[PDB]
RNA sequence: AGAGUGUAGCUUAAACAAAGCACCCAACUUACACUUAGGAGAUUCAAUUGACGCUCUGA
């Protein structure tokens, strides 16, 4: 006996008629990437993610906490553009990456990330522990 | 104590880990993630920051790749996770980047050997 | 006839009896640091060149691409038969022969002295 | 399973490989020249760009190569070259295609080179087998 | 044109070979790299079936 | 609905020597003659010269140079053969030896009643014959000399159309194998011309697009 | 002269930013391919609205 499938069955886009001028997965990476994307999509039949998944609600997580400033993205992006364009046309950078002996300083570093987007990686290891699940329900 | 899934061992990832580090280099940027056996993130660094591409001559050089690894390993022995474990390629591995960057993590005092799981 | 043809070895896939001899070695001369950076500096910049080279020969066959079909499409629609004809191959055009350019041209009145070649191959 | 709408979704056997005009059968290109480098560098830039244009090619190997000795009777003097030849075979290329290809193959050659291009025949085939002298 | 000329010998364990012009019999010039440090060589000609004209030539 | 259809032929010669290399083409070159004769191997007349000069050196305490001067001195007895002719590339401009370096193609003198133009070989087009006909027809006609233009496609390249009634010209391409400059006097001023000084040459649009379809290189 | 259009070649990507893919040089490979180590790229100007570029439609 036979049924009919739910939804789209995979590999189902491709065209086998025509087999040679099709491009062929030449890299193992590629093949991985393909594979994490398709896990990472849903799927009708049944997997792991319904099973070892927190079923998160679809809803969206309500915060009406401190919202960004506006920040001119325009000025924001010519800014950097300078930044980057100075950093190379600086000279002894070349030398630097191509012995392979350069560094940065990690004081900078975490300031500047604490300043600009430190927040969203807090947010994710405070949800990660379980801080706000069990604190704001 | 805790259970980690034991198995898969047909599949190349063995999830038999706690805390897992995935590496994506790019032909323009190079990111490291460490995340949970449940495919959720705990921390994560990218050269796509601002923060750390200003300081920097490229992107995707051995420079790039071993600098993400130090910032990496700051951020992991701050959020406590002093353990965790890397599936690399044979090439991957034998890679003078990605080895640099393990160095460099080592240094930094992070083991890329996860304990035994201990119940009798 | 049923036995599997040797295939007749190739003289450059073969590196000479008389290659291996150990007197022949020569003192290799410790690059300088600033020598070096030249050789990384044209590497990368012929990289450039050359990548350049290969966008405009994208452009040119592209645009002599779509100009062809723009011309096949509009003979197709004018004359729904000289397009096929078009389409048809031809043997005539399959058999090709050129050489390539010289360092300089033919002179004019030139002979070469007087000799003779001798092919020499092996099985 | 067979019953459920599951079924065949983990066969691969009919993606994988089993084992008129605008339509040319495969043709083999020649390439002689004294420069060995050379031949082998033009004929990677051949097989790259084909890779780029998507077209097929079926293998590409070198004939054997030959040595002839050129001596000038005004005295006894002598002198030895050398001629390799490379060859590449292709297939699937359209009718309108086919000429910008050759076109621009024609404008990229080098000095020193001599190419053909020709229909695949069993006579090119049986030319790189050693002329046993038994048969 | 002609771009993909300048190359790395793609092969190990080669030996010398200098720049020498190879002349046809047309005059036409052409460079091969060559084992020992030559500067031209020159291609002649044998036969052809004219008996009077190889005459004429073996006395010219 | 009076209309008119013509193929032409567009002959392509391709240049006989190297194009001149660019400043940092002859450079890398170099360097690459650096790098070949660094990791390069032993050959016999290295073998012979250092075998030969230790051997001098033995007999003192107990050739390739005579060769190598003798064929320095050859090669300077030798002259080469010009590449640019200044004065050809003026007087002579329909010649081959003013330019060997780049392609060339040439151009007719055409006259219609409704507009004089600078303009490329074409002919009229009848129904018991093929566009590529025409062409051979054309190039027959226009000839008058010795020599061939091998065709390398039958498909078309060119497309061009003029009002007044109607009239489209049909574009193929051809090889240049062989060719001359014999009748020297000709009503049509044939002149094998490159791209740029023909774009400087003629007005149309419809020749700006023969001029952007045909490849520069 | 009028209509449409407009992120590097592609992508209805756009906060924490210009991302991913495509591509190029070198090495191994007969070559390709994989792989390693390096290389360049952009949302035309003023506030989604206008004005600089593109195609089409007429002479």
């Amino acid at each position: 006996r036979r049924t009919p499938p739910l939804g789209p069955m995979p590999n189902s886009d491709i065209d086998l008629s025509n087999l040679e001028r099709l491009e062929k997965y030449r890299s193992f990476d590629r093949y991985r990437r393909r594979a994490e994307q398709e896990a990472q999509a849903p799927h009708w039949w049944r997997t792991y993610r319904e099973y070892f998944g927190e079923k998160t609600d679809p809803k969206e997580k309500i915060d009406i906490g401190l919202p960004p400033p506006k920040v001119s993205r325009t000025q924001q992006l010519l800014e950097r553009k300078q930044a980057i364009q100075e950093l190379r046309a600086n000279v002894e950078e070349e030398r630097a990456a191509r012995l392979r002996t350069a560094s940065v300083p990690l004081d900078a570093v975490r300031a500047e990330w604490e300043r600009t987007c430190g927040p969203y990686h807090k947010q994710r290891l405070a949800e990660y522990y379980g801080l706000y699940r069990d604190l704001f329900h | 104590v805790a259970r980690k899934e034991r198995g898969w061992r047909t599949v190349f990832p063995s999830r038999e880990f706690w805390h897992r580090l995935r590496v994506i280099r790019t032909q323009h940027h190079v990111e490291a993630l460490v995340e949970h056996q449940n495919g959720k993130v705990v921390v994560s660094a990218s050269t796509r920051e601002w923060a750390i591409k200003k300081h920097l001559y490229s992107t995707r050089n051995v420079v790039a790749c071993e600098s993400i690894g130090r910032v990496l390993a700051q951020r992991c022995l701050e959020a406590g996770i002093n353990f965790m474990v890397y599936q690399p390629t044979p090439w991957e591995a034998a890679s003078d980047s990605m080895k640099r960057l393990q160095s460099a993590m080592t240094e930094g005092g992070v083991v890329l050997r996860e304990p035994q799981r201990i119940y009798e | 006839e049923k036995a599997t043809q040797e295939l007749i070895p190739i003289e450059d896939f073969i590196t000479p009896l008389k290659f291996l001899d150990k007197a022949r070695e020569r003192p290799q001369v410790e690059l300088t640091f600033e020598e070096t950076e030249r050789r990384a500096l044209l590497l990368k910049k012929w990289s450039l060149y050359k990548q350049q080279e290969r966008k405009m020969e994208r452009d040119t066959i592209r645009a002599m691409l779509e100009a062809q079909q723009e011309a096949l499409e509009e003979l197709q629609l004018e004359s729904p038969k000289l397009h096929a004809e078009a389409i048809k191959r031809d043997p005539n055009l399959f058999p090709f022969e050129k050489e390539g350019p010289h360092y300089t041209p033919p002179i004019p009145n030139y002979q070469p002295p007087e000799g003779r070649y001798n092919d020499i191959t092996k099985v | 399973y067979k019953t459920k709408p599951t079924h065949g979704i983990g066969k691969y056997k009919h993606l994988i490989k089993a084992e008129t005009d605008y339509e040319y059968g495969v043709l083999n290109i020649h390439l002689t020249a004294y420069d060995m480098t050379l031949a082998e560098s033009y004929a990677q830039y051949v097989h790259n760009l084909c890779n780029s244009l998507s077209i097929k090619v079926e293998e590409s190997y070198a004939m054997p190569t030959k040595t002839i000795e050129v001596l000038q009777l005004q005295m006894l003097l002598d002198s030895v070259l050398t001629t390799h030849e490379r060859v590449v075979q292709i297939s699937g290329l359209s009718a309108t295609f086919a000429e910008i290809f050759l076109e621009i193959i024609q404008s990229s050659l080098p000095e020193g080179v001599r190419l053909s291009v020709k229909e695949h025949t069993e006579e090119d085939f049986k030319g790189r087998f050693k002329a046993r002298p038994e048969l | 044109s002609s771009r993909a000329s300048l190359t790395r010998v793609h092969r190990q364990a080669y030996a010398r070979l200098y720049p020498v012009l190879l002349v046809k019999q047309d005059g036409s010039t052409i460079h091969i790299r060559y084992r020992e440090p030559r500067r031209m060589l020159a291609m002649p000609i044998d036969l052809d079936t004219s008996p009077e004209e190889r005459r004429a030539r073996l006395r010219k | 609905s009076p209309w008119r259809l013509l193929g032409a032929l567009c002959l392509q010669r391709p240049p006989v020597v190297s194009k001149p290399l660019t400043p940092l083409q002859e450079e890398m070159a170099s360097l690459l003659q650096q790098i070949e004769i660094e990791r390069s191997l032993y050959s016999d007349h290295e073998l012979r010269a250092l075998d030969e000069n230790q051997r001098l050196a033995k007999k003192k305490a107990d050739l390739a140079q005579d060769l190598e001067d003798m064929w320095e001195q050859k090669f300077l007895q030798f002259k080469l053969g010009a590449r640019i002719t200044e004065a050809d590339e003026k007087n002579d401009r329909t010649s081959l030896n003013r330019k060997l370096d780049r392609n060339l193609v040439l151009l007719v003198r055409e006259k219609f009643g409704d507009q004089d133009v600078w303009i490329l070989p074409q002919a009229e087009w009848q129904p018991g014959e093929t566009l590529r006909g025409t062409a051979e027809r054309t190039l027959a006609t226009l000839s008058e000399n010795n020599m061939e233009a091998k065709f390398l496609g039958n498909a078309p390249c060119g497309h061009y159309t003029f009002k007044f009634l109607g009239a489209k010209v049909f574009f193929f391409k051809a090889l240049l194998l062989t060719g001359d400059f014999s009748q020297a006097g000709n009503k049509g001023h044939h002149v094998w011309v490159t791209k740029d000084e023909l774009g400087d040459y003629l007005k149309p649009k419809y020749l700006a697009q023969v001029r952007r379809f045909v490849s520069d290189l």
